[PDB]
């Protein structure tokens, strides 16, 4: 032959090859280029006037890379082929809820082996959550402010006297953010109920916890089981149901003789009554004149005569009915010195009159 | 090599998962007759077996469906089955088997199999030479290739075997891992068991437990241990007293009838019964349907009581009778406790309250009964004339505070009146004598929070035996009094005094009903119903337990809560340390410190149930040109069962030495009767590729050794002959077995290794550095002995040769220190050079002769008092001619080179 | 004259859609109905409130569908049962009933990737979250990992939302771990009393290279069979090819928990082409036990142990086959499918359930009643035969004895069982009975079953019966309710019931009629029957080859998998080596086990009928309550009675 053996596409030369023309029978050994495999060396031979192939069957095939290996919480797919040969690319993808750590997501079968390392999938994580004001976190699993991961659910429960405001439960969602917003704990409060076929008895509109709401039913309707509602963190339990000038001012030691109502309008009137033995001063009936109530009366204070105070003054009741005696405003009480006592220096009378809770006790200073 | 795939181009199979393909796919394709087909591409693993694929679908409209298993077998024509045990013991010589399978129909295969070298193992495979064998596997057949290895270091180590066939493009590789385990036996010691209770056993609310480090006296050298700190919570149910049985209340359901007083006497048991069964939730045993009628009766009683409501919003036994204070107050009481059951009119309740304040309350503040009730048995403890003012005030006051939340909006004088009543009870509370009055006034004042100081003290000291407020008279008065006191203790939150009171009440077995039970029926069930309400279901558990290890930078904390009290909280530490545990909070727990380690074993580790002796001897006589082959030896195997009786059917698993095969005639003679059996499959196999053998025994004696023997011929020749092995066991248990090795040279078939304590190094490398002294120059000697690796270069004289059964010792005198390293040996001192017996003939070291020896620092073996040298693969050993020998012309080259070597090393040394 | 009646399931479940049927018999015009559900006994909350109108065009029969929210209030002090008050109001009349409540939110199914695991590996498991209709739902589930001792070692609280009812989780097994049966325990957050479990064994092992199957010729051993117990040993590699070797077989007798090995029965046989045979002779069996009376061995079982060794001697596999009953009869008769109450004078139907000693159904087995050779039926594919007898009008207890009449079998080996049925007590001894009969045949979705309503009563009020009210119970909830028009004079009417996929696995049909008869008393007569349906998936899911069958896979080779299932369905997969199953094949998730859990959570407790008309409703999981006062007793048992 009058040349060198042609440089094949998948083979390489091994000899020096410095001469120009080569005699007959010379064997040209072709080495298997990197990333290829064969049973032996592919040998070429020059005869007549061309470089023939002594081993037509022996050929260099693509080198087999091993199984690229599966990573936890992730699958892979093959690119540019269907066999683990030299020149393919195994692209990895993490499962739902798992994010890739690093920047290399492929493995390329090269002449030496699989390029880079097997990718690693980490579970996405949500920011830690703090306990809301006037509330706690009953759920989760221990550890104050530990980073939650995909899936874990969190529940919120307020303390006593507070009700929740917002979504009750949540969970670490797919994008590493919580599924719902952080709620709030507001003091338990209730509005005035709109009772159907009824009218409210009470005056107050805003209610706190465990406060009861009294109501009456319109004519033709009656109470459905219960006759009142209670303010709870969930609302009015049970719910009110009927099935088929302002209030007068308060006075000390007394009330009105009728059930109070909400509005009176001009020309209305109410009567007052004092507690037992208390004495009333003023007009016993008040009247609404031009959106204002007339002057309500007052209850004068009666005097209580205790044996404890009479013993200190060495005095006793003349007509012994106890040990204790009450005297209304204006009533007079007659005392006598105990046996062996005299009217004392700072006394003048044994008969004194009670005036709005003030009674002058006589003293006896022992003769 | 010709016509075979090179070793470096074979990628061994390594993916052998027991389970895989844990994937999720959705069927989104356009349905065809309701079925949507999805073609899914999968990558098979390296295992050669059958996979069972199970499918489960979840549809919005169809639900869950578990498909039938779909089996997919994966196979090859030619493959390696590398049979590895789960674990092996460090430094113990074991044999593994690689079984080569050829499943081609009509093509035999010439195969070359190689065991890759691994520094963590000891085998004939080294870094320098390979371990190959060329076998022929007939079609539709298999062949077993034994490899003998010795695990050197613990942990997850790797075994890799490759194979390639001649004249074909067919290769396979297997790379598996096994666990190497310390020699000792798995042990654990219970270091500490401590009870955690900060509120009970701790100082200032914190409890510190000091844990001592574990004993670890019998710990196997060079083995690790793990100490576990196990925290758990102790949940404690707090013993709520048992509620009164529902059957014992069947009689309290009474139809109310009569007049102003007889109606309330019949209404009392029913109202309080529903109130109790409602709270204790016992309508299940009583009868759910019955509760409806029970309500109608309460309504009935209420409606009938409205008929006696005088226009003054008061109440009396009869419409003409003067209004009674106590009766009106009691109607308020009952009606206030029944608002949660039926429809109670506010005007009725609040009107009665406004009446009592304005008409029967004096200035001082005390209630007066101006018309005593006609039934004096419905008032209970108030009959006892003493301290009527204090008692009646307390009664009426309690009815007011119970109807506060309902009649505080309508009645405006209520708070002031409650306050006035409270003043009188406060002022003359300490001058009480009757236990009953102290009890009823105590609950009237505890509702306001005005029962403190000496008053609270008198309330507590008036209770005889700390569990009952008892006063001479009827027992019903005492039951009422103790009920009031229990309601007061439930108001004062004094749960330390409540259990004794409640227990005494339940022991009375008083279920209400009867002549004059009114007060005693209402009060005892109101107090018990409130007791089951305030009763708190479990003792609070909230433990904060913080560990403190010296080897940890921060603090490991654990929050033991009630909802997760039983969760075992484990924290592991590899160092055997003493540490401090600090617990704080309410509740109880348990701490268990348990340290796992490796303990030396007195008891025999191998051959516990069988004795096995294996001998290999040169066979005598020998004939001429028949037989089977040349070089013949005799294998003798003697076994005895270590039991009380004979062993049953047993197995002899014999692996040949590389190049040997049993004699057919001897096997046919053993197989005939004599309680032995060798299958025809074995007897039919040719002389070639019969390197494994199984002799079946019908029984083996326990009294003495049962011995057999047969001749083995060498058909193949190899430079390195691998030891064969024999493994005896009983058919019913493979674990209780014994394995012995045989090698004609090497006694006890063991490979060459140097062991001390528990660290063994391989000694199956080249005997020394063999080269051809002509090819060696002065530069060659200078370049090698100047390498940084070479630690010592000595001119020595062999003083004495101590021959031993395992390793030969060469006592050398350091004549000259050409280069010194770690060992600071002086001229004149002696050092011992150790070497394997296989090398004794190859070294030919004679006494009174001299040698140039240099070696690595890795060839040291001992401790400074007895520091010895190992003649390894990198140990230069050249004979040094004597001065009279250097005058000769044959030794001229070596003498000139050696003299120059010494001079250059001494004067110039290594350039660097 | 108008009578108002409500029917609601015996037990009401939370977060599940429950139906309530409303009827206004003998009424005219439109009847406004408002149904409210309150808690018991406080009536604190209105759990539901729906409205409807009963018009004559709908025969004064309507339904109200409601779902009760799982409030955190319905959680007691633990232990007591929770109840609700169901209150239906028609015009002036109000009818209320107290119904038991179950806390069960639905079902949880756990699937572990394997059945046994080595220390160090990770356990991958999925939790399927459905409701009582097996439809995927989104709720919060609590998971607990538990060691063999019982101590929980890992808690968690996750959500099933946006997961299509499948929740993939994992737990790492430490290297140092306690061997034995571990458990996973999950429960819905709302229902902590219903805890679903799956076990997985932890053990040190290696996968075998072949499988050994020990299968006796018969599934039992006849005590007087002189041949003895003949056993076939089948060994084959995990990749299909057969096994050549030697097998050591040994027999033993098991009595309860006492095992007695038989040393004399040990045999060594050649395994040629993967198969061998070894017989335990009757003589050796009798000599091993120290009792000459062979009759005493009946009731005990046999176990077989076989050890196979390859010719290479590199692998060994031990396998066992236990639980082989020593019996005197090849069959076993069960009355677990036949109602235990009859209607005097009417034909009584029996559902005989014949099984093999191992519990499997027996196909084509002749059964007959003693003294009535004419009443001889044949078992179906499920081993269920139908036997109809004729009852005389009487109050005497009907005692039935069924025997097998398999020809070619002696009378000493024929199986026998004895049952008893009680008379259906009638309202005021009026002798008014109703009898429902159904063609006994494996029923499949997509067919039609003819339900025969047969009436028996005096002619003084037979014309008054103008319609029947029929109800269907499936999966423990009311599936369908309707009317069956009956003309005066007709004794038998036929109901064409269309069977769809919503009836799997079985349903109860309970029908009743009401009238004013005899002494002007309001009377209700009822009757129920249980019908089995072919257990299967609602849809379908098949996995097959997505390539040419001739092509065998190769280690590492890409392959195509053809998956054909329901449109839109999310399918979860797993590939497991069959070697794993050779060591442990328990707790494997199948479809038969799903329907097993469903059928075990049923609120019905009887095959059919009851002692009275109230017993019929209660035993079929229903509560009836009329305005006139005829109502069923309360139910305070979540679980059926013994
Ligand atoms: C480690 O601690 C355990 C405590 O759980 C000890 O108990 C052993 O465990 C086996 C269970 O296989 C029990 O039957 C015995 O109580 C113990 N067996 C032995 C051989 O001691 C034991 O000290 C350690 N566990 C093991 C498996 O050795």
């Amino acid at each position: 032959c009058n040349e060198l053996p042609p440089r094949r596409n998948t083979e390489i030369l091994t000899g020096s090859w410095s001469d120009q023309t080569y005699p007959e029978g010379t064997q040209a050994i072709y080495k298997c280029r990197p990333g290829y495999r064969s049973l032996g060396n592919v040998i070429m031979v020059c005869r007549k006037g061309e470089w023939v192939a002594l081993n037509p069957l022996r050929k260099c095939q693509k080198r087999p890379c091993g199984h690229p290996g599966d990573t936890p919480f992730g699958t892979f797919t093959l690119t540019g082929g269907n066999v683990f040969e030299y020149g393919v690319k195994a692209v990895y993808t993490c499962n739902e809820g798992y994010q890739l750590l690093g920047e290399i997501n492929y493995r390329e079968c090269d002449t030496d082996g699989w390029t880079n390392d097997i990718p690693i999938c980490e579970v996405v994580k949500c920011l830690p959550v703090t306990a809301p004001e006037n509330g706690k976190i009953v759920s989760s699993a221990m550890e104050p402010d530990r980073e939650y991961h995909f899936g874990q659910a969190v529940r919120f429960v307020c303390n006593s006297g507070y009700k929740i405001e917002g979504d009750e439960e949540m969970h670490c969602s797919d994008d590493g953010f919580w599924s719902k917003e952080k709620p709030k704990c507001v003091e338990i409060s209730c509005k005035s109920p709109d009772v159907i076929n009824g009218s409210p008895i009470s005056q107050k509109i805003i209610y706190k916890e465990n406060e009861r709401f009294q109501y009456k039913c319109n004519m033709g309707y009656e109470y459905s089981e219960r006759g009142d509602a209670v303010c709870t963190e969930s609302g009015w339990r049970p719910l009110p149901s009927c099935e088929e000038c302002g209030p007068p001012p308060p006075i000390d030691n007394g009330d009105i003789t009728s059930f109070p109502l909400s509005v009176y309008a001009p020309a209305s009137s109410v009567e007052y009554q004092c507690q037992n033995l208390y004495q009333l001063e003023g007009n016993k009936r008040i009247t609404c004149r031009n959106g204002q109530w007339s002057e309500p009366p007052k209850c004068l204070h009666p005097c209580v005569i205790s044996r404890e105070i009479m013993e200190n003054y060495n005095i006793a009741l003349r007509w012994t009915a106890k040990q204790k005696l009450y005297s209304r405003t204006g009533e007079s009480v007659e005392f006598v010195c105990k046996r062996g006592y005299r009217l004392s220096s700072r006394s003048h009378t044994l008969r004194t009159t009670c005036w709005d809770g003030k009674l002058e006790y006589p003293t006896c200073a022992k003769r | 090599d010709e016509d075979i795939i090179a070793e470096e181009n074979i990628v061994s199979r390594s993916e052998f998962p027991e389970s895989w393909l844990w994937n999720v796919e959705d069927l989104k394709e356009p349905p065809k007759n309701g079925i949507s087909t999805k073609l899914m591409n999968i990558f098979l693993k390296d295992s050669i077996t059958t996979w069972e694929i199970l499918a489960v679908s979840m549809s919005d409209k169809k639900g869950i469906c578990v498909a039938d298993p779909f089996e997919v077998t994966v196979m090859q024509d030619f493959f390696i089955d590398l049979r590895l045990p789960y674990s092996v013991v460090r430094n113990e010589q074991v044999e593994i088997r690689a079984v080569l399978y050829n499943y081609r129909q009509n093509q035999e295969l010439k195969v070359r199999v190689e065991l890759l070298h691994n520094p963590a193992f000891c085998s004939l495979a080294t870094t320098k030479r390979r371990h190959q064998q060329t076998v022929t596997i007939p079609p539709k057949s298999s062949l077993s290739v034994p490899y003998v290895i010795v695990p050197l270091k613990t942990g997850l180590q790797e075994v890799e075997v490759k194979a390639a066939v001649y004249h074909h493009f067919i290769s396979d590789g297997v790379r598996k891992s096994l666990k190497v385990v310390p020699e000792g036996i798995r042990m654990n010691k219970t270091v500490a068991v401590r009870t955690l209770d900060p509120e009970r056993l701790g100082r200032e609310g914190v409890q510190k437990e000091d844990i001592p480090p574990a004993d670890l006296s019998d710990q196997v050298p060079d083995t690790e241990s793990e100490t576990r700190i196990l925290l758990q919570g102790t949940p404690v149910a707090q013993m709520t007293e048992d509620a009164v049985d529902a059957e014992r209340l069947k009689h309290l359901i009474v139809t109310p009838s009569g007049c102003g007083e007889q109606n309330m006497i019949g209404m009392t048991p029913t109202v309080i019964a529903v109130h109790y069964l409602d709270e204790t939730e016992q309508w299940e045993k009583f009868g759910l349907e019955k509760r409806q009628g029970a309500l109608e009766l309460i309504k009935k009683g209420y409606t009938q009581q409205l008929a006696f409501r005088q226009p003054s919003s008061a109440f009396a036994a009869f419409v003409k009778r003067a209004p009674s204070t106590w009766l009106t107050a009691y109607v308020v009481k009952v009606f206030s406790l029944a608002v949660n059951l039926i429809a109670i009119d506010s005007q009725v309740l609040c009107g009665a309250v406004k009446w009592l304040i304005l008409e029967k309350q004096k200035p001082d503040g005390v209630f007066q009964e101006d018309a005593p009730v006609i039934h004096q048995e419905m008032i209970g403890g108030l009959r006892n004339n003493n301290e009527k003012d204090m008692a009646l005030t307390a009664f009426v006051l309690i009815s007011l505070q119970e109807a506060k939340d309902i009649c505080e909006e309508q009645v405006n004088s209520l708070p002031g009146s409650i306050t006035k009543a409270g003043d009188f009870l406060e002022a003359n509370y300490m001058n009480l004598q009757r236990s009953y009055t102290v009890a009823i006034a105590g609950y009237a004042l505890a509702q306001m929070g005005r029962l403190k100081g000496p008053l609270l003290n008198k309330f507590l000291t008036t209770a005889k035996d700390k569990n009952r407020w008892e006063d001479p008279g009827k027992q019903l008065y005492n039951v009422e009094a103790t009920s009031y006191a229990l309601l007061a203790l439930l108001q004062l939150k004094d749960f330390d005094f409540v259990p004794p009171v409640v227990r005494w009440l339940n022991e009375q077995r008083y279920y209400g009903g009867g002549y004059g039970s009114t007060q005693a029926t209402f009060m005892v069930f109101q107090a018990l119903a409130q007791y089951q309400k305030d009763a708190p279901d479990h003792q609070e558990l909230n433990l904060d337990v913080s560990l403190q290890l010296p080897s940890r930078s921060s603090k490991i904390t654990h929050r033991i809560h009630w909802e997760s009290a039983s969760l075992l909280r484990s924290e592991e530490t590899k160092e055997n340390e003493g540490f401090t545990v600090t617990a704080e909070g309410k509740g109880q727990g348990t701490l268990s410190v348990v340290t796992m380690y490796h303990a030396k074993a007195k008891d025999q580790l191998t051959c516990n149930k069988f004795d096995l002796k294996v001998t290999i001897k040169p066979a005598p006589e020998t004939e001429k040109r028949p037989q089977d082959a040349k070089n013949t030896m005799i294998l003798e195997i003697c076994t005895r069962y270590r039991g009380d009786q004979d062993a049953t059917m047993s197995i002899l698993d014999i692996s040949m030495m590389t190049g040997f095969a049993p004699d057919t005639d001897d096997l046919k003679q053993l197989a005939n009767g004599v309680d032995r059996y060798i299958s025809k499959y074995e007897l039919d196999k040719a002389f070639s590729d019969r390197n494994t053998l199984i002799i079946y025994l019908d029984k083996v004696s326990h009294s003495e050794d049962d011995c057999l023997a047969f001749k083995v011929h060498q058909y193949f020749n190899v430079e390195l002959i691998q030891p064969g092995a024999v493994k005896v066991y009983a058919y019913y248990n493979l674990e209780e077995s014994c394995t012995r090795f045989y090698h004609p040279e090497k006694e006890d078939g063991k490979l060459n290794k140097l062991c001390r304590d528990e660290l063994c190094r391989c000694a199956e490398e080249n005997c020394f550095i063999q080269k051809s002294d002509d090819k060696v120059t002065l530069e060659e000697r200078l370049d090698k002995a100047c390498e940084p690796g070479v630690d010592y270069v000595y001119k020595t004289r062999l003083v004495k040769v101590q021959l031993s059964n395992d390793f030969d010792e060469y006592i050398m005198a350091i004549e000259q220190t050409i280069k010194s390293g770690s060992d600071e040996v002086q001229v004149g001192q002696q050092r011992t050079f150790i070497s394997p017996i296989k090398c004794r003939e190859a070294l030919k070291l004679e006494e009174k002769k001299h040698y140039l020896m240099w070696g690595l620092s890795s060839d040291f073996w001992g401790e400074k008092p007895n520091l010895s040298y190992i003649i390894g693969k990198d140990t230069w050993v050249e004979h040094w001619p004597e001065e009279d020998e250097c005058q000769d012309e044959e030794n001229q080259k070596q003498c000139q080179d050696l003299g120059a070597f010494t001079e250059s090393m001494v004067v110039f040394g290594c350039p660097n | 004259s108008p009578m108002y009646s409500i029917i609601t399931p015996n037990i009401l479940r939370l977060e599940s859609e429950e139906t309530m049927v409303l009827e206004a018999h003998d009424a005219q015009g439109d009847v406004p109905v408002t149904v409210t559900v309150h808690d018991f006994p406080g009536k604190k909350l209105v759990l539901s409130s729906e409205k409807t109108v009963l018009t004559p065009a709908t025969n004064h029969m309507g339904n109200v569908t409601f779902t009760i929210p799982a409030n955190r209030e319905f959680k007691s002090e633990k232990g007591r049962n929770k109840f609700v008050t169901v209150q239906a109001t028609f015009g002036t009349q109000v009818v209320e009933k107290v119904v038991l409540v179950s806390l069960q939110s639905g079902y949880l199914f756990i699937q572990t990737d394997k059945t046994i695991y080595t220390p160090g590996s990770t356990v991958l498991y999925r939790i399927f979250t459905v409701n009582h209709k097996l439809l995927p739902v989104g709720r919060t589930v609590m998971v607990n990992i538990e060691n063999p001792e019982g101590i929980p070692v890992k808690q968690d609280s996750l959500s099933s939302q946006n997961q299509l009812g499948v929740l993939p989780l994992s737990w790492d097994i430490p290297e140092l771990v306690n061997m034995g049966q571990w458990k996973i325990r999950a429960y819905y957050e709302n229902s902590p009393q219903q805890v679903f479990s799956t076990e997985f064994e932890v053990k040190e092992y290696v996968l075998p290279s072949f499988e050994v199957i020990v299968e006796p010729t018969e599934k039992f051993y006849y005590i007087y069979n002189e041949k003895g117990l003949e056993v076939t040993i089948t060994a084959r590699f995990l990749y299909g090819k057969k096994v050549e070797g030697t097998a050591f077989v040994i027999f033993g007798i098991q009595d309860g928990e006492q095992r007695i090995s038989l040393p004399e029965s040990l045999k060594r046989i050649p395994i040629e082409d993967g198969s061998g045979e070894v017989v335990l002779s009757r003589k050796v069996l009798l000599d091993g036990v120290q009792n000459p009376r062979a009759e005493d061995l009946v009731g005990k079982s046999l176990y077989v142990s076989a050890t196979v060794i390859l010719h290479s001697g590199s692998d060994m596999v031990q396998a066992e086959r236990s639980g082989i009953p020593i019996v005197t009869s090849p069959y076993q008769i069960h009355f677990t499918k036949t109602p235990k109450y009859f209607k005097p004078g009417m034909p009584f139907d029996l559902m005989v359930f014949v099984t093999n000693p191992d519990g499997s159904p027996a196909y084509r087995v002749p059964v007959a009643v003693q003294g009535e050779d004419t009443v001889q039926s044949l078992t179906q594919g499920d081993g269920v035969a139908k036997l109809s007898i004729n009852t005389h009008p009487s109050q005497k207890p009907l005692s039935i004895t069924v025997r097998t009449k398999k020809q070619e079998l002696s009378e000493a080996e024929q199986a026998t069982r004895t049952m008893q049925a009680l008379p259906y007590s009638t309202v005021g001894n009026s002798n008014n009975y109703l009898h429902l009969s159904v063609l006994r045949t494996e029923l499949r979705p997509g067919e039609t079953l003819n339900v025969n309503f047969l009436l028996r009563m005096d002619r003084a009020h037979e014309a008054k019966i103008r319609y029947y009210t029929y109800l269907i119970m499936n999966k423990g909830r009311l599936l369908k309710a309707g009317r069956q028009v009956r003309e005066p004079g007709q004794d038998l009417v036929v109901l064409p019931l269309s069977i769809t996929t919503d009836f799997i696995p079985s349903f109860r049909l309970v029908a009743y009629y009401t009238l004013i008869g005899a002494s002007g008393q309001r009377e209700v007569v009822a009757d129920s029957v249980w019908v089995d349906v072919k257990d299967s998936c609602v849809g379908s899911l098949v996995v097959k080859s997505g390539q040419s069958e001739d092509r065998q896979p190769v280690p590492g080779q890409q392959m195509t998998l053809k998956i054909e299932g329901d449109h839109g369905a999310r399918v979860v997969l797993v590939a497991v080596d069959k070697g794993v199953f050779v060591l442990n094949k328990k707790n494997k998730l199948t479809q038969s086990k799903i329907w097993d859990v469903v059928e075990k959570a049923d609120i019905g407790c009887t095959p059919g009928s009851g002692k009275d008309y109230a017993g019929v409703f209660s035993d079929a999981g229903l509560t009836f309550t009329s305005s006139s006062g005829q109502q069923t007793a309360q139910r305070a048992e979540l679980q059926c009675p013994q």
